[PDB]
RNA sequence: UGAGAGUUUGAUCCUGGCUCAGGACGAACGCUGGCGGCGUGCCUAAUACAUGCAAGUCGAACGCUUCUUGGAAAGAGGAGUGGCGGACGGGUGAGUAACACGUGGGUAACCUACCCAUCAGAGGGGGAUAACACUUGGAAACAGGUGCUAAUACCGCAUAACAGUUUAUGCCGCAUGGCAUAAGAGUGAAAGGCGCUUUCGGGUGUCGCUGAUGGAUGGACCCGCGGUGCAUUAGCUAGUUGGUGAGGUAACGGCUCACCAAGGCCACGAUGCAUAGCCGACCUGAGAGGGUGAUCGGCCACACUGGGACUGAGACACGGCCCAGACUCCUACGGGAGGCAGCAGUAGGGAAUCUUCGGCAAUGGACGAAAGUCUGACCGAGC
RNA sequence: CCCUGACGGUAUCUAACCAGAAAGCCACGGCUAACUACGUGCCAGCAGCCGCGGUAAUACGUAGGUGGCAAGCGUUGUCCGG
RNA sequence: CUCGUUAAGGAACUCGGCAAAAUGACCCCGUAACUUCGGGAGAAGGGGUGCUGACUUCGGUCAGCCGCAGUGAAUAGGCCC
């Protein structure tokens, strides 16, 4: 357990499925020919023991192992809730 | 018995599927053909690609009729189909493969190149 | 086949297949014979549990099921009777 | 079946060899694990260079030399050290 | 380490295209040719393939049989049962736009013959079978029947839980959980051969056999990011996306089932169509770039076309099996046989690309205790 | 101590003899280094781009000479540069 | 004259498929060109249907049984270019 997994941050986007939520993690990266920085997004699925967190929340997730055909992450904690 | 405007399947690898009979060669008013008889026919359905193309006038020999043949010892044979093999004017198949089973009367009429390639010879 | 040693492998593996299938069917019927008696609620219910466990264990030493399959099997049966 | 064997590196009739530790299924000049010294069949008293602190570590893990590698590993006194570490403790 | 020139006009300046002066190549062809060294040589039809060779070995696991020197011991042959190897080495780039590959990580979801280390065993029984002998049907390939026989071949009985699982205790981690110690329940193995001492000695060296744990080595799965054209290709999905349980696998998982719900992906380019093995590298350029993936090394995919399993530590198998298909061949007509994209070689396609060679002396590989036997890998020779 | 080379009597070294056996391809109007004769007469032909050829053609075809490279020299195709 | 059946072939009949034969009910799946945007459309082409038992959320689904054949008789579009 001296080896470490990957944790991320994002805002929840969908909460329709039971026990599963889509989290969008956002970052900026540059253009190969020209210089400037564009923003880039990818969606992740994470596991929810009880269908807790809702849209607009700012969450952290962690890498697990295959839990389904698409989901590979679990829900660590909710950092800041939407209202 | 097979007459004018009967339709036969092809038991050959020649590129023809269905054939329509035009004449029953041999005689002057003869009506029907049988197993081992030669015929003039139209190709009605071909295969995409093939030595023989649709619309052609060609010769064929009958094997395998429904109203079959009778043998000297009192026994009979009958098939579920009518079929023919397209022929090259000295009894050789214009293909290289015969399909399905064949009546033993093709020996007496001397289609010996065809009795070599048939899977079963009854 | 062409090579002389390929001709021997054919009969050797045919014979191995014969006895392997025989013994696997033995094991499968022992297990099923326990299941059909626990689904009836019959007397003589622990003895055939024992026999099915022994059947699986012996199949694992004959190189027929791996070893983890045997642990799985014994677990499943244990949760049904004892 | 880890081995310690020779690997040809000459041109056509002037051969040279690297002493290498490889899985035995690999091709003679294909993939290997690491290189351990050098050996030169010309140069009348033949030239051997080798580290001899990795040879003693691979030997104690079950690697095995070929016949020529054993000859040139005993001319260097590496087999005696293996002897004095294993069956002496 | 950044060189330019000719050409629109009666003459001009600007704009602008076209052309030339440098490199390189698996090159082809015209004229012409003395040698050595080191390299390279089907880019096209993943077209069809005569002929030889490319994978065997072990008598120190076991019974038989033929000789050379009626009882004799050795040497040299023959097939058979049994072990191990045949999944490596060697070939090709047709498929593939995706975890296939490159680089960086994870497995508290995993397996591993031979090799090295450690601990513990190695007890006592049984029933067969090939070979062989006789015999039937066979055109053949080959099939059956009767009788005898061996083992490290096969099968049960014993003994072993250090393996898994459950309970209590202590420590700990990133959810699921991990480690160590104690108990309780049902259970599971094994084989000899060759020597030395041989007072019955009953001891022992060595190589093999069984169970458990580590190392090494090889494989498996998941993830971030990166490399192609078309929008005169905008909608795609119904095991589809998630949950509950059950089965299944080395292993997690819609992997597969039954039920419940209505979700998933897309302008940051989904879907479809076309083309393409990917990389280290190679050519060119002042650089940024652009164009290729031949010799050599790594990963992948395929083996006449398409389906399937079996044996095995490992294959859904490159000179293995079964079925279907096209093609070729032998037949007494009842039936049988085959797969050069291994090395040479042939016909064909093309502008175009080599010898039907020698040897295991060297390096590597298989089996064997070893001498050795096998090796078109490979080392050399030829054009 | 003792035992093994396919290449192969190969590379190599020594002695004698002999200038004797061993030079071709492209170009020469401007770009771009290297010119005069004769033949022919918008013909026969040449060209990468400008463009040559109708009686005195350094642009076609030969000869003499000259330039570039050399066991090679030119041509076509493909790619980067300009 | 009015009816029923017919081997093999299947429009070779005749001015002409005339006359016959074939389709025909209900439930489910699917369905082109063209268009006055309503249609075309029952387009075309395919599948189910009896009896017993269990469950039936409800409408049905599973297990079993019998015959050549389950709208087992009578009644009921042939279609396409």
């Amino acid at each position: 357990e001296r080896n470490q997994r990957k944790v991320y941050q994002g805002r929840v986007v969908s909460d329709k499925m039971d026990k599963t939520i889509t989290v969008v993690v956002e970052t900026k990266k540059n253009h190969p020919i020209y210089g400037k920085r564009m923003k880039y997004s990818k969606k992740y699925k994470a596991h929810d023991e009880n269908n807790t967190a809702k849209v607009g929340d700012i969450v952290k997730i962690m890498e697990t192992r295959p839990l389904s055909a698409t989901k590979r992450f679990r829900l660590l904690e909710v950092v800041e809730e939407a209202v | 018995m097979i007459q004018q405007e009967s339709r036969l399947r092809v038991a050959d690898n020649s590129g023809a599927r269905e054939i329509l009979t035009i004449k029953v060669l041999g005689g002057s008013g003869r009506k029907t053909a049988n197993i081992g008889d030669v015929i003039v026919a139209t190709v009605k359905q071909a295969t995409p690609g093939g030595v023989v193309k649709k619309g052609e006038v060609v010769k064929a020999v009958i094997v395998r009729t429904k109203s079959g043949a009778r043998r000297a010892d009192g026994s009979y044979i009958k098939f579920d189909e009518n079929a023919a093999v397209i022929i090259r004017d000295d009894k050789s198949p214009r293909g290289t493969r015969i399909f399905g089973p064949v009546a033993r009367e093709l020996r007496e009429n001397n289609f010996m190149k065809i009795v070599s390639l048939a899977p079963e010879v009854l | 086949p062409n090579i002389e040693s390929a001709i021997k492998r054919v009969r050797t593996s045919a014979n191995a297949n014969a006895k392997n299938s025989s013994q696997t069917n033995a094991m499968r019927t022992a297990i099923k014979k326990f299941e059909e008696a626990v689904a009836a609620g019959a007397d003589n219910v622990d003895a055939l549990y024992n026999e099915a466990v022994k059947a699986v264990d012996m199949a694992a030493t004959k190189g027929l099921i791996h070893k983890n399959k045997a642990n799985r099997d014994k677990i499943r049966l244990s949760k049904l009777a004892k | 079946a880890v081995k310690i064997r020779l690997k040809r590196m000459g041109s056509k009739k002037s051969p040279f060899y690297r002493i290498v530790v490889a899985d035995s299924r690999s091709p003679r000049d294909g993939r290997f694990i690491e290189t351990v010294g050098t050996y030169n069949p010309l140069k009348d008293p033949a030239e051997v260079v080798l580290k001899e602190d990795l040879v003693l570590d691979w030997l104690s893990k079950g690697a095995q030399p070929s016949d020529t590698v054993r000859n040139i590993l005993s001319k260097e006194g590496v087999m005696k050290k293996h002897h004095e570490a294993k069956n002496v403790k």
